[PDB]
């Protein structure tokens, strides 16, 4: 016996997310009788990619307000300004998120407010 | 004295607060009749939510309503909420 | 000294954030938001995959079912990119044990 | 100036719009909302207590729902060539969303 | 001679219909509708019961869980009458084992 | 309707075959969706003190129900 | 001749549908918009259906696939099995 040292599957997948934790959460929760080996890697990679996308947008919005730390407002701005995420999270409320500044053009004053004598 | 502050009830949810909320919704000019109707609407929403929360509360034999029960109750009505646990 | 242990996904998110935008931090509340978000997505996918398994009299949930669920839930190019990442990941896993 | 300074109608509302849309702080005061929650819970079950965070969560949900409703309301209003929202708009919005009342 | 077997709830619907209105028939299509309906409610309730049980870390489904689920899903008086019927059924079954 | 369905499915995957009952199911679903939409649309039209429906009515209803597409 | 085949869904059929909705008067521009609208709905449904069909590695589309794909859009359907 040699007992090769304890490399982990996440490192093998080139991922940061924990494969084993997802496997555990699938076993416990009664989604199905059996679970296949390849599923949780795929699943973890999916979650990582989405998380990266969100944080990317949030960081851009953060730089717009000259703040170095991400706060919820930035996340709300990130979600609502990207079409696909808005579809995915169409019925979700972000706490302390607020809304976009969109005001309809009609209720804004007349742009023909100029030199008038 | 009969003070009963504006009713000792919902009518403490004053007009300018509703105005502020309408300002968040992009609204510019509001009629006087909106206020009462809004209150009614609010009441209805709250009722349903609280009922579900309390039902969850009754299942676990507790007398303190927790955040998690409210979140799940909000989830079943298609109004999922993030930022208060689960 | 009863000392609890409440698990979360915080640290992984923090790692990813330091990878993508090194000079930036993130508050605790936003991390809680992201944690709830991940939990939601996990529940949706698992439920969908379960129903797919039951309809076809299969007792194993596989990567294929996950792939199918993702193609259902998500729109377009997001689905394609996610699928590509998953396929690359499983391909790397299968070889370099 | 002999006259106190006075803004034309339809500007301070806009100022309010920009101020409240740049910020995220809750608009409604805590206490009356808290009393309302307790009063309504009493009619279903007696001697209930509430954690603070649960009330805060409810407050957030209510404000988001009403905010969305006012957005839909204003669109329904604009369709009728008005700028002032009225109850029948709200009734229409709730009829279309598929809710009960 | 290899041949299949398809389960349904036809007979039970027919019994109930004869009990409430002995002199009346029903077409097969409507029977199909009722079959779909029954299956849908079964799915909804079981799903809700599962979610409740999981949130309280209890591994068992009892009549209590079903009852709670019913009060959540169904409105008012309908829930009350249904609860009464189910309660009577359980009390008679446990009495007459 | 059969030919429409066959063309679209062909655009996604080739040489498919369709059970008759699936086509009937799509038929029922489409017609139910359309009537629901036109009902809400008619309400929207009446709200503007008209009796003739117009595209913006449909767009409004579809935007509110969340079927934004 | 065929006109990309959406035109098989003729105007008077749409008119009948509107009639069932309780509508009295219809502008001539609705029809084209409706066609586009319809197409979108169908597209989404079929995609989901085909995806289920693809998972079973079958080539024949079954009603049950459609039923599930409708179930996922919140437009549950009764009366065609399951």
């Amino acid at each position: 016996k040699a007992r090769a040292k304890a490399k982990t599957r996440s490192s093998r997948a080139g991922l940061q997310f924990p494969v084993g934790r997802v496997h555990r959460l699938l076993r416990k929760g009664n989604y199905s009788e059996r679970v296949g080996a390849g599923a949780p890697v795929y699943l973890a990679a999916v979650l990582e990619y989405l998380t990266a996308e969100i944080l990317e947008l949030a960081g851009n919005a953060a730089r717009d307000n000259k703040k170095t730390r991400i706060i919820p407002r930035h996340l709300q701005l990130a979600i609502r300004n990207d079409e696909e995420l808005n579809k995915l999270l169409g019925r979700v409320t972000i706490a302390q998120g607020g809304v976009l500044p969109n005001i309809q053009a009609v209720l804004l004053p007349k742009k023909t407010e100029s030199h008038h004598k | 004295r009969h003070r009963k502050v504006l009713r000792d009830n919902i009518q403490g949810i004053t007009k300018p607060a509703i105005r502020r909320l309408a300002r968040r919704g992009g609204v510019k000019r509001i009629s006087g009749l909106i206020y009462e109707e809004t209150r009614g609407v609010l009441k209805v929403f709250l009722e349903n939510v609280i009922r579900d929360a309390v039902t969850y509360t009754e299942h676990a034999k507790r007398k303190t309503v927790t955040a998690m029960d409210v979140v799940y109750a909000l989830k079943r009505q298609g109004r999922t909420l993030y930022g208060f646990g689960g | 000294r009863k000392r609890s242990r409440k698990e979360s996904y915080s640290i992984y998110v923090y790692k990813v954030l330091k990878q993508v935008h090194p000079d930036t931090g993130i508050s605790s509340k936003a991390m809680g938001i992201m944690n709830s978000f991940v939990n939601d997505i996990f529940e949706r996918i698992a439920g969908e995959a379960s129903r797919l398994a039951h309809y076809n009299k299969r007792s194993t949930i596989t990567s294929r079912e996950i792939q199918t669920a993702v193609r259902l839930l998500l729109p377009g190019e997001l689905a394609k990119h996610a699928v590509s990442e998953g396929t690359k990941a499983v391909t790397k896993y299968t070889s370099a044990k | 100036v002999k006259k106190p300074h006075r803004y034309r109608p339809g500007t301070v509302a806009l100022r309010e719009i920009r101020r409240y849309q740049k910020s995220t702080e809750l608009l409604i005061r805590k206490l009356p909302f808290q009393r309302l929650v307790r009063e309504i819970a009493q009619d279903f079950k007696t001697d209930l207590r509430f954690q603070s965070s649960a009330v805060m969560a409810l407050q957030e949900a209510c404000e988001a729902y009403l905010v969305g409703l006012f957005e839909d309301t204003n669109l329904c209003a604009i369709h009728a060539k008005r700028v002032t929202i009225m109850p029948k708009d709200i009734q229409l919005a709730r009829r279309i969303r598929g809710e009960r009342a």
